[PDB]
RNA sequence: UUUUUUUUUUUUUUUUUU
DNA sequence: AAAAAAAAAAAAAAAA
C-alpha cells in the first residue's frame, strides 16, 4: 500500500525547507521520503527513488523555487511522478509548493504550470497549514502525531555529524610550574640599620619590610651596596623558616600566620620577575593595574624568535607580543602569564592614546586563533629561559627560583575534530 | 598531566515533552510550551521610525537565512516557530514628533536631557496605558540614533548642536526601565539601527552595523525577547532536581546617595508543583552602607534569606531540601551565620562563589580552535575550574572568539559535592531569555540579577518592585 | 463553574425564541477571536480563608478584608508572574454577596 | 540598548606592617 | 602611602 509522502527538491539548495518541512511531516504523523532525509549514499539511490516513486508514493510534493524549477534530476522525478499520476487515475497527486518570490507563476516548469501549488512565499505556517488540510481531505494514509519521531530522526540525521567523542586530548596552559623555592626564608632585623622613609623596589635582590624585618630569599649581606649600614650585622638574628613547611601550610604562629606568609613569597616573585625581565632587556607598558613587557623591532633576528613572528607590521603600526607574569600558589606555586599586543608608531615609542591602542589591538586579534595565541605564548616565554627546561629568578647572591619553561599540561578524556 | 573531567551537556525541555540540546533547533521544529494565541503590539516613536519597525515585523514574517546555517540556524518565520501571531496590522501607535525630540536632546546638561527624553516617552506610555480601550502586550520602545549617541553617562554633545533630573542616571535604558516598575507595563527598547541597518551607512558607505550574514540570528534575538515579553515560555530546564532553590545575589553601585551603599540584588530560580521551572526575581532591594564593602549585614542577610525561602514555602508548600546561593563575592562568616540561623535544620545551605579573574586558558596542542565546552579541572573537593565558555561541536564554532576563559567554582560555604555543583550551573547557563543563544558565558543567576540591579539603582523612588524579569529584560 | 460556562459559550447558544433576540452562534463564530479554557492563569482562594473574613459582625471591616484578599493576590500574579492576561475574571461566592453589602 | 564574547581603561575596599 | 588580593562602572570593536 502506498503510504509514503515523496518530497523532490533541489539538493545543494534547498536544504533549509526540504529539512523543515520534513521534519514537521515526520513528527505530525506523515511518513516522508527524501534524499537528504537518508544518511549516507551509492549507487542504488538513482534507482531507488524510482521504484519509490512508482511503488510506495501516495503523494508528490514538489518544492518550487528558482533552483528546483530547471534542475535535471528534480525534472525527471516530475516525470516519472507525473506519469504515475497518469497511471494511477488520480489528478491531485502532485502537490506543487511555490517558496521563492522571485518565481511567479507565469515562469513555472511546464508540468506545473497548470497545477496549482500551495503559496509558501508569505507564511510557512500558513503553508503547513494548507498542506495538513488538503491531505486531510484527500484521505492520505496518516498514523497518530508523534514528534518522537522527528526528534529521534534529527538525532539519527542531523547534531549528528557533530556530536561527542571520547579520544585523549593533551592541552597546554598558561601556568609556568615553580620546581624548586631556596630552603629557607630570611627575617633580618635591619631595624635602624635601613632607614624608614626607604624604598625596597631599588634594593638589588627583592626584600619587603614587615614590622622591623626585611623579609627576602637573599643572604644578609647582598643589600650592603643600597645599605652601607648592613656590613655590621649579625647573621644570628634571621627568623629563617624551612619555606617547604610553609608551602606545606605547617608552620604558623604568632611571629606570622601563613596565609599572610604566602603573600610575601608571591609579591617577593612578582618582583623577581620584574626584575629578570629588566635583566632581559625587554621594555615595559604601564597598564591600569599591572606592567606589560614588550620587545623591540630589531633586538630578534628578524624580529622573530625560533620561527614564530613576535613583532609585525599593519599599515604604519608596528605590533608587540607582551605577556603580564603573576606568581600564584593557592593550586600549586605557579606563575600565571597573559597575552597582550600593543602597537607603536615607529617601533620604539609607545602610541599614547589608549583608546586607538584598544581598536587597533581588537583589529589585531581578530585573526589570532588558537595556534597563533599559545604558540606566541610558548615562543615568547622559550626566549625568557635560561635553558632548554627551566629559568631562574634572582632570589640572592646564590639563592635562585627554579620555574619550568613549559606551561602545565592537563589531560582530557574527550576532544573533537574540525 | 592533570585529570580533567567532561560534563554532559544540558538538555533544554520543550514542547509535547520532548529534549534537545540547542534551543534555536528545538525550538524551530517543536515550538514554545505554551499557547500564546498572539501578540498585542504597541509601538511609541516618530513617523520615520514606524515605517522601519512594519518593514522588519514584515521581514520577521518570512524566513530568513544566515550565511551558513550549521553555525547559525536559519529562521522558518515568526509564526512557524511560535505557533502564534504577530502581525503589523493590529500594532497600536502612539507618535513622538522629531521637533518634541529635538526640543530635548540638544540640552547641555546630559542628566537634565536625558531625564527629559525618558519622561517624554513615559508620558505617552503611560497615557496609552491608562485611557486607551486597545491592549498591548509590549511596547517596542523605538529610539533614533541621536539619542542613543547623546542620552548616556560620559556623553560629550558637540559644541555645534548644542541649544539650551540629577538624581536619575544618564543612561536611558536603565532609567526607562526603572520608571515603568510601579505600573508593570513589558517593554524592550529598539534602536533604529537594530532595525533595518541597511538605510544607516558609514563614510565607506557599507552599513555600520552590517548584519548581512547575522540576519537570522538577529531574528532569533528579538523574537524569543518579544515572545518571553509577551507571557511565553520558549524552552525550560529538564534536568533539575526537585527540592533544589537556587537564589543569586550580586551588588551593585549607587551613585546618587552619599556612600555608594551597594545595592545588593537577587534572583531566584526553583522548580513548582508539578513539572514547571519558575525563574523569577527575589528583589527586596537590601542596600549596604560602606564604600566598598559587598558583604551584606545581618539583618537584611536574614531579610534576604527569610524572603527567599517564602517565596518557595508559598508556591511549593515546604520549604527547599537544599539550596545552592550562588554569589560574585566570596562570603564572610558573619553573613552566613546569619543565614544559618534564619533557616530550619532540614534546609542544607550551601555558598558558592563564581568569578573569572584568575587567567587559566587552556591551548591544545594542534588546531585553530579551542576546548570542548564542559570541560572541568577539579581542583578538590571544594573548589574547581569549568569551562562554560569554549567550542560546541553543534554550532560548528566556539562561543568565544579567542581562546575561553573558564569559571572559578568553589563551595565556600555549605558541604556539597563539587560534581553536582558544576553540574548545574552549566545547566543554569541555558535559561537566558533575553538572547536565544545556544550557551551563555555566565549563569543567567548572576547575569539576570545583574540586569535587575543595573535597573534598580537607576531610581531612587523605586518601592516594592516586581518581580518578574519580563518588566528588566 | 466558570470552566463548564466557557465550555458551553464557544458552542452554540439557544433561547427560547429567536425572533426576539437572535441566537449565540458562539463566541469563535460571532467575534472571531480565540476564547478558550485553555490557557486560563489560575490562582486559588480557599474557602477557610475566604470564610475567615466573611462571617464579621461590621460590615465594612469584612467588605475591605474581602476586597484586600483579592487585590492581593491579583497585584501579585500581575507584577510577580511571568503570564501576560488580558481581563481578570474575579468569581466571588454568592454569600458575600448576600452578606457584603451594605 | 537584539546580542554575546574578548579586551582595554580607571576607580575602590579589606587584611596586615610602618 | 605603599603593596597584593578582590571588587565594580564605562567604552570600544567584532563577531555571533
Amino acid at each position: 500500500m502506498r503510504n509514503k509522502i515523496f518530497i523532490s527538491h533541489a539538493t545543494p539548495d534547498d536544504n533549509d525547507f526540504t529539512r523543515w518541512l520534513a521534519l514537521k511531516l515526520i513528527g505530525l504523523g506523515y511518513e516522508v521520503w527524501c534524499d537528504i532525509l537518508f544518511l549516507d549514499k551509492g549507487v542504488d539511490f538513482w534507482s531507488n527513488i524510482e521504484k519509490v516513486i512508482r511503488e510506495d508514493t501516495c503523494k508528490f510534493l514538489l518544492v518550487s523555487s528558482s533552483y528546483s524549477n530547471q534542475r535535471e534530476g528534480v525534472l525527471k522525478e516530475l516525470a516519472v511522478a507525473a506519469k504515475v499520476k497518469k497511471q494511477l487515475k488520480d489528478d491531485k497527486f502532485i502537490i506543487p509548493l511555490a517558496i521563492d518570490e522571485q518565481l511567479s507563476y507565469d515562469d513555472i516548469n511546464i508540468d506545473i504550470v497548470r497545477l496549482n501549488a500551495i503559496d509558501f512565499k508569505m507564511s510557512w505556517a500558513r503553508g503547513l497549514k494548507d498542506i495538513l488540510e488538503a491531505f486531510e481531505k484527500q484521505k492520505v494514509p496518516k498514523e497518530v502525531a508523534d514528534a518522537s519521531k522527528s526528534n529521534l530522526l534529527y538525532q539519527q540525521i542531523f547534531l549528528h555529524d557533530k556530536s561527542v567523542i571520547e579520544k585523549e586530548e593533551i592541552y597546554d596552559s598558561n601556568w609556568l610550574s615553580i620546581l624548586s623555592f631556596p630552603e629557607e626564608l630570611r627575617f633580618h632585623e635591619y631595624n635602624w640599620m635601613l632607614p624608614k622613609r626607604f624604598d625596597v623596589r631599588e634594593l638589588t635582590f627583592p626584600a619587603v619590610r614587615y614590622k622591623n624585618y626585611l623579609c627576602t630569599f637573599a643572604w644578609a649581606y647582598d643589600f650592603t651596596y643600597h645599605l652601607p649600614k648592613t656590613e655590621t650585622y649579625h647573621k644570628s638574628k634571621t627568623i629563617r623558616i624551612p619555606t617547604e613547611e610553609i608551602l606545606s601550610g605547617s608552620y604558623d604562629s604568632n611571629f606570622i600566620r601563613n596565609a599572610e606568609c604566602k603573600r610575601l613569597i608571591v609579591q617577593l616573585l612578582n618582583k623577581a620577575f620584574e626584575l629578570r625581565m629588566k635583566d632581559k632587556e625587554v621594555q615595559e607598558y604601564e597598564m591600569s593595574n599591572k606592567t606589560a613587557y614588550w620587545l623591540e623591532k630589531g633586538k630578534l633576528e628578524k624580529d622573530k624568535f625560533e620561527k614564530t613572528m613576535l613583532v609585525g607590521k599593519q599599515k604604519d603600526k608596528n605590533w608587540h607580543f607582551a605577556i603580564s607574569g603573576a606568581s600564584k600558589l593557592y593550586p600549586f606555586p605557579v606563575l600565571m602569564i597573559s597575552s597582550h599586543i600593543f602597537f607603536t608608531a615607529d617601533g620604539k615609542k609607545l602610541i599614547d592614546s589608549s583608546s586607538v591602542q584598544h581598536s587597533s589591538r581588537r583589529r589585531q586579534g581578530k585573526n589570532w586563533w588558537n595556534n597563533t595565541w599559545r604558540t606566541k605564548l610558548l615562543a615568547f616565554i622559550k626566549y625568557l629561559s635560561d635553558d632548554d627546561t627551566s629559568f631562574y629568578l634572582e632570589m640572592g647572591s646564590e639563592e635562585k627560583v627554579f620555574v619550568s619553561n613549559e606551561p602545565v599540561k592537563f589531560k582530557g578524556n574527550v576532544s573533537y575534530n574540525i | 598531566m592533570k585529570e580533567l573531567i567532561y560534563i554532559e551537556e544540558p538538555k533544554i525541555l520543550f514542547a509535547h515533552g520532548q529534549k534537545c540540546t540547542d534551543a534555536r533547533d528545538g525550538l524551530a521544529l517543536f515550538g514554545p510550551l505554551n499557547n500564546l494565541y498572539g501578540i498585542k503590539s504597541g509601538v511609541i516613536g516618530t513617523k520615520q521610525g514606524l515605517k522601519i519597525f512594519r518593514d522588519y515585523l514584515d521581514h520577521i514574517q518570512k524566513p530568513i537565512y544566515n550565511s551558513n546555517s550549521i553555525t547559525r540556524p536559519m529562521f522558518p518565520g515568526f509564526e512557524a516557530v511560535f505557533d502564534c501571531k504577530w502581525e503589523s496590522t493590529g500594532i497600536t501607535f502612539k507618535e513622538v514628533t522629531n521637533e518634541d525630540i529635538g526640543k530635548f536632546l540638544y540640552n547641555s546638561s546630559t542628566h537634565k536631557r536625558t531625564y527629559d527624553l525618558v519622561s517624554l516617552f513615559i508620558d505617552k506610555i503611560i497615557s496609552a496605558n491608562k485611557n486607551e480601550d486597545e491592549n498591548v502586550d509590549v511596547w517596542f520602545v523605538i529610539v533614533p540614533d541621536e539619542i542613543y549617541k547623546y542620552c548616556r553617562p560620559n556623553s560629550v554633545l558637540p559644541k555645534e548642536m548644542v541649544q539650551t533630573t540629577y538624581n536619575y542616571d544618564a543612561q536611558f535604558h536603565d532609567q526607562f526601565k526603572a520608571r515603568l516598575l510601579k505600573h508593570t507595563i513589558p517593554t524592550q527598547i529598539f534602536r533604529e539601527s537594530t532595525l533595518a541597518w541597511r538605510d544607516f551607512k558609514n563614510a565607506f558607505g557599507l552599513p555600520i552595523r552590517d548584519f548581512s550574514k547575522i540576519e537570522g540570528h538577529l531574528a532569533w534575538t528579538i523574537s524569543t525577547a518579544a515572545f518571553y515579553k509577551a507571557g511565553g515560555k520558549p524552552w525550560k530546564l529538564s534536568d533539575v532536581r526537585n527540592g533544589v532553590c537556587y537564589l543569586g545575589l550580586v551588588y551593585k553601585k549607587v551613585e546618587k546617595s552619599k556612600n555608594p551603599r551597594n545595592a545588593c540584588c537577587a534572583a531566584q530560580m526553583f522548580l513548582d508543583n508539578g513539572d514547571g521551572t519558575v525563574f523569577k526575581g527575589e528583589v527586596g532591594p537590601w542596600y549596604n552602607p560602606k564604600n566598598g564593602q559587598y558583604h551584606l549585614e545581618p539583618k537584611e542577610a536574614k531579610a534576604l534569606l527569610s524572603q527567599s525561602l517564602q517565596s518557595y514555602k508559598e508556591q511549593i508548600g515546604e520549604y527547599p531540601k537544599e539550596v545552592f546561593i550562588h554569589a560574585k563575592t566570596r562570603f564572610n562568616h558573619q553573613e552566613w551565620d546569619a543565614f544559618l540561623e534564619v533557616t530550619p535544620k532540614e534546609t542544607n545551605l550551601v555558598g558558592v562563589t563564581i568569578s573569572k579573574t584568575k587567567p587559566l586558558k587552556l591551548y591544545k596542542t594542534e588546531g585553530d580552535y579551542t576546548i570542548l565546552r564542559g570541560n572541568a579541572y577539579v581542583v578538590n573537593e571544594r573548589s574547581a575550574f569549568l569551562w562554560t565558555v569554549g567550542y560546541v561541536p553543534k554550532i560548528q564554532t566556539a562561543l568565544s572568539m579567542e581562546v575561553p576563559n573558564p569559571l572559578f567554582i568553589e563551595i565556600n560555604k555549605g558541604e556539597a559535592d563539587i560534581k553536582q555543583v558544576l553540574k548545574d550551573i552549566l545547566s543554569l547557563t541555558k535559561l537566558n531569555y533575553n538572547a536565544c543563544i545556544f550557551a551563555d558565558g555566565e549563569p543567567v543567576t548572576l547575569r539576570f540579577a545583574d540586569k535587575i540591579g543595573e535597573i534598580l539603582t537607576a531610581s531612587t523612588d523605586i518601592k516594592t518592585p516586581p518581580l518578574a524579569f519580563k518588566y528588566y529584560i
